[PDB]
RNA sequence: GCCUAACGAGCCUGGUGAUAGCUGGUUGUCCGAGAAAGAAUUUUAGUUCAACCUUAAAAAUACCCCAAAAACCCUAAAUUCCAAUGUAUUUUUAAGAGAUAGUCUAAAAAGGUACAGCUUUUUAGAAACGGAUACAACCUUGACUAGAGAGUAAAUCUUAAUACUACCAUAGUAGGCCUAAAAGCAGCCAUCAAUUGAGAAAGCGUUAAAGCUCAACAAAUUCACCAACAUAAUCCCAAAAACUAAUA
RNA sequence: CUGACCGUGCAAAGGUAGCAUAAUCACUUGUUCUCCAAAUAAGGACUUGUAUGAAUGGCCACACGAGGGUUUUACUGUCUCUUACUUCCAAUCAGUGAAAUUAACCUUCCCGUGAAGAGGCGGGAAUAAAAAAAUAAGACGAGAAGACCCUAUGGAGCUUUAAUUA
RNA sequence: UCGGAGUACAAAAAACCCUCCGAGUGAUUUUAAUCUAGACAAACCAGUCAAAAUAAUCACUUAUUGAUCCAAAAUUUUGAUCAACGGAACAAGUUACCCUAGGGAUAACAGCGCAAUCCUGUUCUAGAGUUCCUAUCGACAAUAGGGUUUACGACCUCGAUGUUGGAUCAGGACACCCAAAUGGUGCAGCCGCUAUUAAAGGUUCGUUUGUUCAACGAUUAAAGUCCUACGUGAUCUGAGUUCAGACCGGAGCAAUCCAGGUCGGUUUCUAUCUAUUAUAAAUUUCUCCCAGUACGAAAGGACAAGAGAAAUGGGACCAACCU
């Protein structure tokens, strides 16, 4: 069971960085002990009544003989915050509704172990993927290695003599002004929130 | 923001196909470039139109002939998506004092010494 | 609605601290090298320290940084243990900045023969 | 209230060209060069300084700028600083003002509702008589005067979405355990062993039975599977179009 | 359940006689009865009004209000739901003859756009030319340099413990 | 006003009624001096380091501070919540009795933007539904839309875009309240409850409130939800809000004041321009039957077909009646 509120409340109030739900994401990007898990295709904030979905679904649709399940997601830390309805801009920063965690695309939420085949878990899983803010998926090592090894398939496939790197890179056409700072790394298969797995 | 920008190395490392594909000799590098400019420096930074002044590139689609120095070609990078290179070729050989008046730059980027004879 | 705000005093000139003179530059004596509120550079060769941890030029000359090896006052007490405890391998580094003499420091002149 | 068709203080003539950081106006032609907000301020509808700039003058280097160099835990785009080099610009001296009530677009962030044709800074751009029909900010281009000449630039608007099929079903045994009953199929345990082939059972079903199908042979043929998303108020919004060859 | 009583605190005294949901902050269309087929109205009661209340007067009562409210009788074109007819205007003929207003107008409709509500822009529609009579949807119609709001180191009147004081 | 962090990641600079911590001085001893190169910083004023030549420290240490003039002082110097902290030698309330200059640089009305709130859908099945997820619903949640609400922005208008409710006349949407065809039912029939398709036509009269809303009486086949400058004031009405008078609570010492009640209170236009100034070719009830039959154990009880009557809405017309 995760808590509502974090055991040492933050006292502070701390501005929203965009930034950590932008683009790729390094942490829980690899399995540890089980064989499936649901996959984040978008970035995305997780509050507490989908911690809610995910743990009363999953535990109710799993045989606790044959599986188990583990979070890849730490409970909710970062403090969101309202103002009243009927108030003027200004005046000060509001007060602390709420509490979320970051998640980034590429990250695993929810990690499943056990001897039931991926047919099973993948029943159940896509409910509570369906369910999340951002668009999710239900995988284990074989698809995602799949998936990944035809995604670099498909850039050392690509018939058109331009990708977003080499222009990005060099300059070209001096696109560089339209284009952010984060924009070399994300090699504009991502683009603000949402997650393009299509881009090459 | 919005910066200077960069160009990492391995962008002006030509493969060996390269060679075959703009006709450029690979055993000699070429003397001199003619450059004109295809773009406007309306809607580009300061820094840009700074570069353009120097090269002398004021108006465009006129030719210009450069250096092939390191020197030249720092700036030549700077704008490289504003403009137009090619190598400059000489089948006469270079122009001297009676061939001064006889001169003429055809679109090959090929300079002739001895122009419309009679 | 009652829209207070309870910080107070955020506001504060930038003190324009940071280097001054710059690897290479000519410098005459006096000249303030660089300006900082805590060591980042330290006073090397033919630089005085203000006590504001000013740095300014001794002689007429040019500018060079350096890293080099860090070996504190026995006299103050807080860099002598951190000296102390350090593994037996490793030493400490600092930056320094020197000024490099330029004007010979005279001449000899033949005033008069007798 | 009323004091001669306007009384919170009469009318007239003086002071009186009262005084308005506030509106409103400011008259011939043609050429040069040309500006966007850092400070203080009963200041934020205003002034006065700096910076940019204009008009004269004196000079010497100015932008660009490779190594080298600028912090300590983690820390991107990038800055600062300098020869060479490409160019002609820059600094000082003497005079001057206006301006100091900005908009949007890209980027980095804050605040707000990861809302505004929203507000607050920092770095860039722009304000075409050509395109985006229309158009302030996006894109192509920078500029004069004539031509009943030419070459080009940005750009005209295209992209898609489907089916599920046989045939058949006995055995210990309603396995134990519980339980009103508990018979695969309320839950615990076991997962065994006949047949050639049939789970001590995946569905529904029954009070419990009973009964329907799935998995197993037998007969065949095989082709797939990753499916989709209601509406607004005067009256739809060029007309049309599969095709004579386009780096037009 | 309440509190005649009880304790302690503070005050210069601790709101009484009355009257009361009121021409009495709010709750609030208080509660209930009478009044009507039905009433947030009216009247009568209850009533802590926590912000009534006794010469800044409190309470009843004649007689009087072009004061405010409510019921009834009666009366009727107020209205169901309009009608007929006369007179002033009215329209045609003859005299005389003003007013605000007005960039220029050769002065359409739709849907988009746009300083964000178009007769003028864009894409479409429609379309001989002029009179006279009507109706008021538009011309952000006409009248008054908005009496609201805010801002001038603009005014004025009023009041006092504003500051200077004859 | 003054200083440390962040915002502002690596030279400097850098905003907010941004996020967070501090200072308007203590504690000592060692009394921390003159005079002058070169500098940082800087609109200015103030701020900073400092060689040579003569003979302060700790408290994150950085902030601990006020300019002229005028006063007092002695030999030389001290004087401020001048804290609105670049400082006026010393001045408060009110104004709905108000006045002028301006502003759409800035509010209230309306429009526009956005969609937090509000409003229609779908996607997911835990659950309700005795058993049964989806007849009727449905927590935690996902994704689209609509633009009427209360807000939020301040973009057009302050040399006027006159603002609530009615009256009259209505144009439109469909997210159907009736009429018309149908699916599903936990539908026997009668009622129902849900869903799909359908905008030519309808969508009442009263008592109390200024009231839209709401309650209540009586009915209807129904007595829709909305938009149109919360339609419509150069057509009408001002009860209400919203000026001047006045009371009553209250708040102020007062003047005056309270999106608190109460009584009273001017509604102006002769139409220049655009627009516009009559074709028709029905809609709905309720009866009468059927048949008290089909349907159900009975109690209750149909449509469809076919004859009648009305009513409303179009178009007319006076023999009688009534004016
Ligand atoms: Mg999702
Ligand atoms: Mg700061
Ligand atoms: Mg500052
Ligand atoms: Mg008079
Ligand atoms: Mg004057
Ligand atoms: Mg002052
Ligand atoms: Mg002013
Ligand atoms: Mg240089
Ligand atoms: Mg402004
Ligand atoms: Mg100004
Ligand atoms: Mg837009
Ligand atoms: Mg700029
Ligand atoms: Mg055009
Ligand atoms: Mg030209
Ligand atoms: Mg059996
Ligand atoms: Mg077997
Ligand atoms: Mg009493
Ligand atoms: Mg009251
Ligand atoms: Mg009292
Ligand atoms: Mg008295
Ligand atoms: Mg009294
Ligand atoms: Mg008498
Ligand atoms: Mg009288
Ligand atoms: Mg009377
Ligand atoms: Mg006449
Ligand atoms: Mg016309
Ligand atoms: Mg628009
Ligand atoms: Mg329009
Ligand atoms: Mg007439
Ligand atoms: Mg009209
Ligand atoms: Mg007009
Ligand atoms: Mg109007
Ligand atoms: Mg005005
Ligand atoms: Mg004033
Ligand atoms: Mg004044
Ligand atoms: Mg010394
Ligand atoms: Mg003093
Ligand atoms: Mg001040
Ligand atoms: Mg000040
Ligand atoms: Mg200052
Ligand atoms: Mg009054
Ligand atoms: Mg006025
Ligand atoms: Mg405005
Ligand atoms: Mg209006
Ligand atoms: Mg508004
Ligand atoms: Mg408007
Ligand atoms: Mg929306
Ligand atoms: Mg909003
Ligand atoms: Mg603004
Ligand atoms: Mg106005
Ligand atoms: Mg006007
Ligand atoms: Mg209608
Ligand atoms: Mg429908
Ligand atoms: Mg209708
Ligand atoms: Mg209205
Ligand atoms: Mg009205
Ligand atoms: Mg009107
Ligand atoms: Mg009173
Ligand atoms: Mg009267
Ligand atoms: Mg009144
Ligand atoms: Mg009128
Ligand atoms: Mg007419
Ligand atoms: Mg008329
Ligand atoms: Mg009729």
């Amino acid at each position: 069971f995760v808590e509502r509120v974090p055991l040492v409340p933050k006292v502070r109030r701390e501005r929203k960085n965009l930034s950590d739900i932008r683009g790729p994401s390094t942490e829980a990007t690899e399995f540890t002990e089980g064989r499936f898990a649901i996959l984040a295709l978008g970035g995305g904030y997780l509050h507490w009544g989908h911690f809610e979905m995910m743990r009363l679904t999953i535990n109710r649709s799993m045989d606790p003989k044959n599986m188990f399940a583990l979070w890849r997601v730490p409970a909710p830390f970062k403090p969101i915050t309202r103002k009243g309805m009927g108030q003027r801009m200004g005046g000060g920063k509001g007060a602390i509704d709420h509490y979320v965690t970051p998640v980034k695309a590429g990250r695993l939420i929810v990690e499943m172990g056990g001897r039931c085949e991926f047919k099973e878990v993948q029943g159940f899983l896509d409910l509570v993927a369906h369910k999340l803010p951002f668009p999710a998926k239900a995988v284990s090592r074989e698809t995602l290695e799949k998936m990944r090894k035809d995604q670099e398939e498909r850039e050392r496939n690509n018939q058109n003599p331009w990708t977003f790197e080499r222009i990005a890179t060099a300059n070209m056409l001096g696109i560089r002004k339209v284009l952010s700072p984060y924009d070399l790394t994300h090699k504009g298969r991502y683009w603000g929130k949402f997650y393009t797995p299509e881009r090459v | 923001k919005f910066t200077r920008s960069r160009i990492p190395d391995k962008v002006f490392q030509p493969s060996p196909e390269d060679h075959e594909k703009y006709g450029g000799d690979p055993q000699y590098p070429h003397k001199l470039h003619i450059v004109t400019r295809i773009k406007s420096t309306k809607r580009r930074p300061y820094w840009e139109k700074d570069i353009i002044k120097m090269l002398g590139l004021e108006k465009a689609h006129t030719p210009q002939v450069h250096k092939n120095i390191p020197s030249v070609n720092a700036k030549l990078k700077v704008v490289k998506h504003l403009i137009r290179i090619k190598p400059l070729k000489l089948p006469q050989g270079l122009p001297t004092e009676e061939d001064m008046a006889n001169t003429c730059l055809k679109s090959n980027g090929e300079l002739v010494v001895r122009w419309l004879l009679n | 609605t009652g829209g207070s705000s309870k910080n107070l005093g955020g506001k504060s000139p930038g003190k324009r601290f940071g280097i001054k003179k710059m690897e290479g530059h000519y410098v005459h004596a006096g000249n303030i090298l660089a300006t900082q509120r805590h060591f980042r550079w330290h006073p090397g060769a033919h630089v005085g320290l203000g006590k504001n941890k000013c740095l300014y030029a001794l002689e007429e000359g040019v500018v060079r940084y350096t890293k080099e090896v860090y070996v504190p006052n026995p006299s103050n007490s807080e860099a002598v243990d951190l000296v102390t405890r350090l593994p037996q391998g490793a030493v400490l580094y600092k930056t320094f900045v020197h000024v490099v003499p330029a004007k010979p420091e005279g001449t000899f002149k033949l005033v008069a023969m007798l």
